[PDB]
Parts: C-alpha cells; structure tokens; sequence
RNA sequence: CAUGGAGCCAAUGAACCCGGGAUUUCCGAAUGGGACCUCUCCGUAGUGAUCAUUCAUGAUCGGGAACGCUCCGAAUUGAAACAUCUCAGUAGGAGCGGGAAAAGAAAUCAAUUGAGAUGCCGUAAGUAACGGCGAGUGAAACCGGCACAGUUCAAACCGAA
C-alpha cells in the first residue's frame, strides 16, 4: 500500500491541504479579482510528483 | 507485448527520486546522482555553458 | 679566491656526470623510487639553488620533492570523424612543460600554502624529480618579514595555477622583450591565443 | 495598553517574569483549545496580543542573561 | 499583494524609514555514522578531508550577471567539388581567482650620431609577410594622446649582534 516514510507523508499532507476553494471573504475583499489559484487538481488526473 | 499501449501497463516502478539539495525530481536511484544539480556527483553545482546561446 | 661553500656546491652540480654526485645519484634513485608522488623533505637537496630562488631557514617555509613522468601529453585517438590533420595525435607533444605539472601537483597537495619556485634535481628513464619551495602566508614569521610579506595579498592566491611562477612565465613566452613577443604580452588570452 | 509593556517586564523580578510567562502560556493553551472546535472566538485579537507579549518576555529574559 | 466581518494595538509616541542587536526547524560546502529514507542510528554532546606551527591555535572547501588568467580543443561553412588552407584557437571543456585582473622597470627598440618601465586608445595598414602564391589570413617599430613611480633579494665583508 505504498509504505511511506515521514517526509513523503509530510509532503502528501501539504499537497492535500493545497486543494482548497479560495475563501469567500477574499473574493468579497478583492472585488471578484481573485477567484482561483494554480494549485487546484483532482485525484484521478495528472499524478502529482510530490514523492 | 506491442510497442504501444500494451507495454505501457508495466509502468509501475520509478527511476528518479526527489533530490535533497534542489528539490527537483531528478535523482537517479541507480547511479545515485542528481541529473539537474549534480548532487552526489560533486560538491559544486552542475552548470554548463551549452545551457544557453553563445551570447553574441 | 675567497669563495663561499655555496660556490663549491654550485660547481659540483654544474656537471653531475663527472664528479662524486654520480654515485650519490646511484644511491638516491632507489630510495626516491620507493617513495610516493609528493614527499616533504626537511632540507633542500641543493642548498645554493634554493638560496638563489628565495629560500630562508624560518618557520612557514616548506620544500617538497615531486615526481613526474617523462614524455609528451599522452593523447587519445579521436573517436569520430576528423579531417586528417586533426586525426593524428602520437607525435603531438603537449604545450605544458614538466616543471609546471610538478608545481601544480604540489599546489594541489598543500591547500593552504603557496608555490614560490622549483628546480631540477634528477631524472632517469621513467621519471623526473623537482623540488618545490612553498611558503605559508598565515604564519606570523612570514607576516613580520619585509622581503616576503608581498605574499599576504589578495592577488597571490593560486599563484601557480595562473602562470605567475618563473616557469609559468617562461611557458607563457614572456621571458624576454622585443621581437617575437608581439602576441605574448601582456597575456596569451589577450590576442586570441595566437602566441605560444 | 498592552498585556505588558517593556517597562513593566524589565522592572519585575526574575520569578515574577517567569510566573507571568506561565500564565500567558496557559491562557494561550485555553484560547487555542476553544478555537480549535470551529467556533468564532470571543475576542480574536487575544492570540496575536498574547504571542507578541510572550515574545517580548522571552527577548527580555535573553537580554538580561536570565536564560 | 487584497478598502470584507469581528477584534486588537497606538500620546508610556505606534505605523513607516535609516543604523545596530536577538531568536534563527531540517537539508544544503554539510562536516559524528547513514540516505529509490529532507529523515534516521549511537549518543561516547561528536576537530569531515588535506595541511602549517611554538603543537595554545590557524588555513582551504560553497556561491557570484558578465569581465579576468592558465591549460585541452571540433565540425557544419568558404574555396561555387576537395585533401594543405579556411571556419578558428572559434563553440565546448578542466583549473584558479578580485573588485578589478594580467603586464611592468631592457642581456630593449633603433641606425650611421638616437630613445629610455608597463598598460590602453589613434595611425602605420589591408602595408610587410604567409598561401593548391588560389580563396583567403595578416602584424610590429617610429609618431600623437590618457596616466605617471620606482625598487627588493642571492654573493663578496662582519658571524647570532
Ligand atoms: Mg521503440
Ligand atoms: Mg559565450
Ligand atoms: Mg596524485
Ligand atoms: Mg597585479
Ligand atoms: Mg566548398
Ligand atoms: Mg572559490
Ligand atoms: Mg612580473
Ligand atoms: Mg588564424
Ligand atoms: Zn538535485
């Protein structure tokens, strides 16, 4: 099941945390000028090269 | 099998790990050297003059 | 004639094949062959030559016997297609003398010192031997010295690997002035290396 | 003004400074514990003020050779 | 960056700017051992490798846009083919290295008799010279300027001063 070390799991946790919708108050404050970031992906697509 | 999509199912291993010194996924796990920064080969950082046009 | 003993040593080494120095060569060559590439020796083999080249008996001054092979630049036949003028390499001797090779190896072995000069000390069918005089710039005795403090400068690092020694300037074509030195001063690179 | 100014931190004694440090750490632990359960804090300036005050106290101790 | 909510800080002079200090996870020259394990093992809390001394201590290692010095070194292309020649000591490689570096005080250049360290710019000049004497390659001295600066060892005499 892909036995991982500590560092690999750490990087996987970070790449997980980056999949987030931009906060609503950011969109309110910037006046609909920020609506996305380049860190969004999906698990069944291009594999991440984190490991 | 065939040279196309039939032999691309055995593509489960890895040949390059992640480098400690530069963070790029270019570390050859057999020769034990980074193919981008030269980590493992030397204490200096890999740079060649053919990585850019002759500046004239 | 009131003459110093340095003069007698100079005369004795003037023609080695016709004095007592030949027997000493016969004994010394065996011990030298048994040794390694670079070796630290307490006293210079030829006192007069060392004193002439700037040797003094103080701390921070080192002398070393280096060992270098004879022959030209051992060169490989080109693998791919040349043009029959660049294809041959057996008769193409190098462009760097053997004293320079000796001093560069000595510099590579001693990372903190700096090369001053060298001289010829013997040779046989397979090897040549030189002695290289090295001076330590961070020793207080050298710093206090008035005739040697020029080496405690930021333009004397790597003095042997940039052709600043005497043999280096001989090999750069800057041992003289006038005709023939049109393309060798103030440097080889300045004229696209068409000198030398 | 602040939870503590530099004058009061430098004026106090060693044990007084240490005790203030433990009180601040305990209050920060409680504040984080409440906020970790997805709740709007009762006063969401406390965390920043507390951390900056603790930074002041540690800087003062390190300057006075206390630690 | 980036004027949304709720808070906090600030006349004990904040925010901001100039100068100086503190904390500074792990890897990395990475340096107690080990890395398809950015962590892990013994903890003997760790001077890794090579060097100099009076053996207290000290030096080197990596980086830097281009510039600098030393050494190794092609082919396409041109010659309306092509081998000497040219492309070109170019592209590329290895070593060393600073705010600059290299050079530098005649065993020199002249010509009848003179000049007086070095570097850089102008000219000599596409000249002398080289060359299937083909294509092509190709200087220096004299002279005019910028800027100016000369000295230190070895030995002869004394012999630890
Ligand atoms: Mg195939
Ligand atoms: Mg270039
Ligand atoms: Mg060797
Ligand atoms: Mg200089
Ligand atoms: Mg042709
Ligand atoms: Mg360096
Ligand atoms: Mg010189
Ligand atoms: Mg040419
Ligand atoms: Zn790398």
């Amino acid at each position: 099941m892909s036995h991982n070390m500590k560092g690999q799991k750490k990087r996987l946790a970070k790449a997980h945390k980056q999949n987030t919708r931009v906060p609503v108050w950011v969109i309110v404050k910037t006046n609909r000028k920020v609506v996305s970031h380049p860190r969004r992906r999906h698990w069944r697509r291009r594999s991440l090269d984190v490991k | 099998m065939s040279k196309g999509t039939s032999s691309m199912g055995k593509r489960q291993k890895r040949t390059h790990a992640k480098c400690r010194r530069c963070g790029s996924v270019s570390f050859n796990v057999h020769t034990k050297q980074c193919t981008s920064c030269g980590f493992g080969k030397t204490s200096r950082m890999r740079t060649y003059k053919w990585q850019a046009k002759c500046k004239y | 004639m009131v003459k110093s003993f340095y003069g007698y040593v100079r005369d004795a080494w003037k023609n080695p094949d016709e004095t007592y120095v030949n027997e000493l060569r016969w004994e010394r060559l065996q011990v030298w062959r048994k040794q390694g590439s670079v070796t630290r020796i307490e006293r210079p083999t030829r006192i007069d030559r060392a004193r002439s080249l700037g040797y003094k008996a103080k701390q921070g001054i080192v002398v070393v016997r280096v060992n270098v092979r004879r022959g030209g630049l051992g060169h490989v036949r080109p693998n791919r297609g040349r043009r029959t003028q660049k294809m041959g390499k057996n008769k193409v001797s190098g462009g760097m003398s053997i004293q320079r090779i000796a001093e560069v190896r000595a510099d590579r072995r001693y990372p903190n010192l700096e090369v001053l000069n060298s001289y010829w000390v013997g040779e046989d069918g397979k090897h040549k031997w030189f002695e290289v005089i090295l001076v330590d710039p961070h020793h207080p005795v050298i710093k206090s010295d008035k005739n040697l403090n020029w080496v405690c400068d930021p333009s004397s690092r790597g003095r042997a690997t940039r052709g600043k020694t005497s043999a280096g300037r001989k090999g750069r074509g800057m041992a003289t002035r006038g005709k023939g030195t049109e393309k060798t001063r103030p440097s080889i690179r300045a004229y696209k290396s068409r000198g030398k | 003004m602040a939870i503590l100014r530099t004058s009061e931190i430098r004026t106090m004694t060693i044990e007084e400074r240490a005790d203030e440090l433990e009180n601040l750490n305990n209050e920060l632990v409680r504040e984080r514990a409440l906020t970790s359960a997805g709740g709007a804090p009762e006063n969401p300036g406390r965390i920043g003020e507390i951390r900056r005050t603790i930074a002041r106290i540690k800087t003062i101790q390190h300057e006075l050779n206390e630690i």
